């Protein structure tokens, strides 16, 4: 009685499963060659060393912001869009929702590029917050992220052109709270046929939890490097693991599911767009 | 240690 | 010296008090039948334990409700307008309201009935919150009540046109802050000439202090089945029990007052568009 | 389903010999014991003379060390010897005498458990004693005998050492249950049957040690109402003696046939009172 | 070396600082006549100490302000703007702004004087807040402090006109966050080229910290009664301190810079204008 | 009506007060020449800057001990016994206690000079600690001061005998609870007769709330430079106040109660053993 | 100048490094097939998934070991003394201490290879605790780990022979506070005149900031899988990494030192006693 | 001794 | 300011 | 999310 990857391809191809919730990390952004903040050999690590940081997660944090905000905006100026490209991941969650099966994305990553594959926000919960808007710290107002675009790019801290506050993109630091989007839980979950993990261990809350969240009928296909977490701790007996490079293994599903064509199109044809 | 962004 | 429920009775038809402050509990409601939740015995108990609650009070906890907004749903079925109607203390304190009598109500119930009885939401405090309106967890939208009414009559849980969150009706959970208008208490209790505490024990704070919130000069009638709390810790010179069943200590107030048969006609209306 | 005969009868097979109690007030207001939170007792009154902003507050720490007299009302009234032991206890302790007690977990601070004669080692005082004290500054132990002249001389007890308060071993608001406490680890999973009397089972961590025993353990309670965690997850085997908790004690001692043991022992104990 | 009063001076009639940063307490506006409400002498504190308070500090507390809104009226009818005057050190700090030398100005005082002496507001970080707006502690509306006015000089309880809530003036309370316009400080403190401190020690957070903020190269001159604080603990070889009369130092730096005249003038006119 | 200190001189003649409970502050050891370590001017304090202190304070916080237990050390090799001898103060505490009249002595000073002057342990309460006594860090073992007296000054950090953890006097650093003894206060306060007040505004809780913590009929005496603290803020009718030099002050009190001669013989006497 | 490391092995051959002061992780103990009970794959893991643990971690919560100790116990019958046996990375650490070379080793472990290798308790910082020894968790009475060994092994839950109260491994639960030992550190770090870090990437506080609590002149030397941590955010001159295997990299520095026939002796006689 | 917060 | 506790 | 052990 235990699925294969391929037993899920066809019950996506016979829409069996058309509410499809997704969960990624960081795991789906490195092919793009994405550059971890806190692990050493890359420029960001190094241009990082520069300041008076006492280690890297300090770049989340509210009080060394507010102490000194170059750091963090050297992270910005790293990640803001343009700078990199989606991957095979990203257009296949754009695929899926194109075909109408994408009920809800929840992401961890802060590199915008779910946005920039061409999924609408309203798809989106970007849990971690996104480069893509900014609010200044002093006077609340909202601004798009290329307002600041320039200022970003020329090694400037972003001024409000109102009160001259700094403009903070809207990267969600510790101590803050999870965006509101991040509530959607509440019923995207419940009302899931089939919860897709991709390129994250989930070992941290509250989206390990969001993992036992699903109805106990409802398949959970974890493509990872493990299995580890709540899914190795918790197993149920509709789950499937397709261990190994994410890349592969979803791309493995790609071919199972016959859309490997309309895939080279939509890759062809969007990074024509870009 | 870790630091968390807090559920609302 | 003592004063007397007749005393008090005077003072009214004199008018010598004409800023009447009014605190209520689940003691007047009762008489309507609202079942208590919390007491095995009622329908509304038996529907909660179909659920993976550890305790009842667990309905008003916002983790739970998070992960499982049925069972609170299924409390507010249950007490949502229409369903139950007022009795002869509601619409004792609507006639103290149309005699230009009533300052301000506070109540701890949230079974909606002080409204049905026709007192104006500008006269209530409801400290506990209200099945009036409701708020998207998402977006922070408000709602009139009516919007998800049907939702909640069919077992559905209501989500937002806008984002499709869960619409929760503006009941005070544990934890939350208590509503705005609690704070007329700062202007409203100074400016009190009578305190009627009606059908409640008042054992928790800020309720519990608020009756020693009143000048020295001002009678405090009790009218509930035990003398107990503040009024029994703290006694003054002013104060007044009657002691015993709500609905009879009510009853014979109205008719000290000689308000029966204005009562008997206003029940027949209100009952009758009822 | 079971009954009250049928719990009573596996008592007198032996097949449960290992019987957890669990107990609160209502096991003791036949015995006169006042709530002191409840107007119209003397000891009410008593505690209205002084400056206590609610009745509680005589088991908070700031306020007896700002004032450690209302309290020590509360104590010379509930001290040992003022109140007698009820049937109930009697039945606890006859429950020890033939070996089947194997824990009796109080609410209680009125004592009655000890002086009915069931041993310390068999008591978990939940909320602390009055049996033992301790000195607030030095923190040295005390019998509660050592003090005893002076609480019932409404003297506050000063220690021989230093004058710092002794204060009874009552556990006071915020602080932590005594250790003793701990044994419930090893205790319900042992039981093979566990007995609620006299407590409405509204507080934690006391409630949720009800479920604590195995599935396959009878549940019995002897209270007015049935609520708490027995209410809300009731199980197969749980039996309920709803109404007086005296009469269902009485009824139980009936069922076991221990009517006249327990007439005899209540005979030679008062005696000795 | 180390450098002296005289040599600021130099360096500000040099254009070798153009970027003042100042941070003021209460020293400097005792000599307008403002009276301490902690210390015993004054008709305030005697006033004050008509109401059960535990201590002074009591009044900036919500707690006991929606137990008993009175004291805290007693004190903003007396610092209500017009009974108070602006002294030499605010129009010093005005001539700075006027000759374009002031980036900015945080000040801890609640009197209102920096905005009399006529310091825009865009220059002015009110840390501790302003009578010269309100807010309704019900309803949250907004209100020009004037609106208030009458009633707090007629030692009425100041009430909203739409929910008759209690309208407080925007001074920050004890346990309440600063103005957000304090975050200007991530901006300011870098770009400052002199750090002004007068009439306040800074010893408490998160001031302390900020006597910090400025590069190393920057000046800081102090000009207090006595040299403790930050300053003290962690000198600087640019740091400077004028210890003795606020006033007096003032007025020994306005005449090193040169600008007695220009001074006598601006209090003339301003002064004037009053 | 109002006292005077002779008033007071012949209530303690009479022994109608023999009772007495004091508390004194850091100002009666300033005229031993106890160095305020946290002002500029002393050899402890340019001492103490060579170490990366953030204030003073730190002096006193168990993180930073651990982290480097240097800087305390040199404050308690600056203020071991025998460093530093009691003045008049301390002397005439010490007759009150040899007349019998002193119930308990409360002390905020960490000098130890209350116990140098003769007053034995049992009458003080040291409320911040003691250097007579240390306690290893590791293995909790006690130790009497004289034990690591050589190690302390010879600056090196004193390790245990047993396991070499740090020995650590037995002053109480921040966050850790107040000593044992302080808890005597619930008997002292109550069953004093007289309140005496040296050197100290006691602005600092607890000590401050013990200020009213005597009956109101018993007599608060005052010898500050100051009249601050709950003694301003709540003053009583039997309250006198000896404002200006402590020490002289205290030589006042001493000749109105005709204790002159009597005390520059003990002094005599008590520096002769020195 | 950088140093390699034969330059490290050298220093300890000429015992200008004599005082070495260790900090280990789970890296050293995996070559002993050390399960990783967070890690599926292991029988011990499978046997904890029998339990209604919602995450492994819950093994060391005491709210969840007062509920059911029974998984605690069977974790600690399975890493209990004589299980398991050293490898030669605690062998070298052993030869360490037999050399006269060792101040002390600090160890996150609880597999207790530091004590089965030889090394004495003194010499040893059991930062996560011990099954050495063991407490009575009602009358806090302590016990010899080999006291409880039968029961451990019988699946029994150890009773106090005193109380019958369930006595307790001296294992660190989690919020519980770090053993009294760790303080050590205080005095061991400043001593140090060699830094030795194996299978560890110090990624927690407090081990993280320990690395920076030896003086600069003193050599780092890390021998674990990868470079991070405070050794890759803050490198120093004569710091020194070995990366890639554990036991490959101990073996390298074994043959460096010349100490490679004595460990095989060693190893061999240990390894025979077993 | 209270403060007002940083947000 | 920083608080030994009471 | 991870818990810790506290330093006294
Ligand atoms: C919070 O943890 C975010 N901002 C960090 C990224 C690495 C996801
Ligand atoms: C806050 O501490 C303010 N409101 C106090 C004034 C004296 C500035
Ligand atoms: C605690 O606050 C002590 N260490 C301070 C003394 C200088 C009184
Ligand atoms: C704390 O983290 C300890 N108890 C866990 C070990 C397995 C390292
Ligand atoms: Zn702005
Ligand atoms: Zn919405
Ligand atoms: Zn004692
Ligand atoms: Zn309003
Ligand atoms: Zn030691
Ligand atoms: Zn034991």
């Amino acid at each position: 009685g235990k699925l294969s990857l391929q037993d899920v391809a066809e019950l996506i191809r016979a829409r069996a499963c058309q509410r499809v919730v997704v969960m990624v990390g960081a795991g789906i952004s490195t092919p793009s060659g994405i550059p971890d903040f806190r692990s050493p050999g890359s420029g960001l690590y190094s241009n990082l060393q520069q300041y008076d940081l006492p280690y890297p997660e300090a770049i989340f944090e509210l009080p060394f912001f507010f102490h000194n905000p170059k750091p963090f905006f050297t992270l910005a100026k790293e990640l803001y869009p343009g700078n990199y490209k989606p991957n095979v991941t990203h257009y296949f969650l754009r695929l899926l929702h194109d075909k109408g099966l994408l009920l809800r994305l929840y992401t961890q990553n802060i590199d915008g590029l779910e946005r920039v594959s061409g999924i609408p926000a309203s798809k989106l919960v970007e849990a971690h917050g996104t480069f893509a808007s900014a609010t200044c710290t002093v006077c609340q107002r909202p601004f798009p992220g290329e307002d600041i675009r320039a200022d970003v790019m020329a090694d400037r801290v972003p001024r409000c052109p109102v009160c001259t506050g700094v403009v903070k993109p809207d990267i969600v630091f510790f101590g803050e709270p999870l965006p509101q989007r991040f509530l959607l839980h509440v019923v995207d979950f419940p009302m899931a046929d089939l919860l897709l993990i991709l390129g994250t261990s989930l070992e941290v809350e509250p989206f390990a939890s969001l993992t036992e969240a699903v109805r106990s009928s409802v398949p959970r296909l974890l493509i990872n490097r493990d299995l580890v977490g709540p899914l190795a701790w918790h197993p149920r007996s509709r789950d499937v693991a397709q261990l190994g490079d994410v890349v592969h293994g979803v791309e493995s599903l790609v071919e199972l599911l016959g859309w490997t064509e309309e895939m080279r199109d939509l890759v062809q044809r969007e990074t024509g767009k870009l | 240690t870790r630091s968390g962004k807090v559920m609302r």
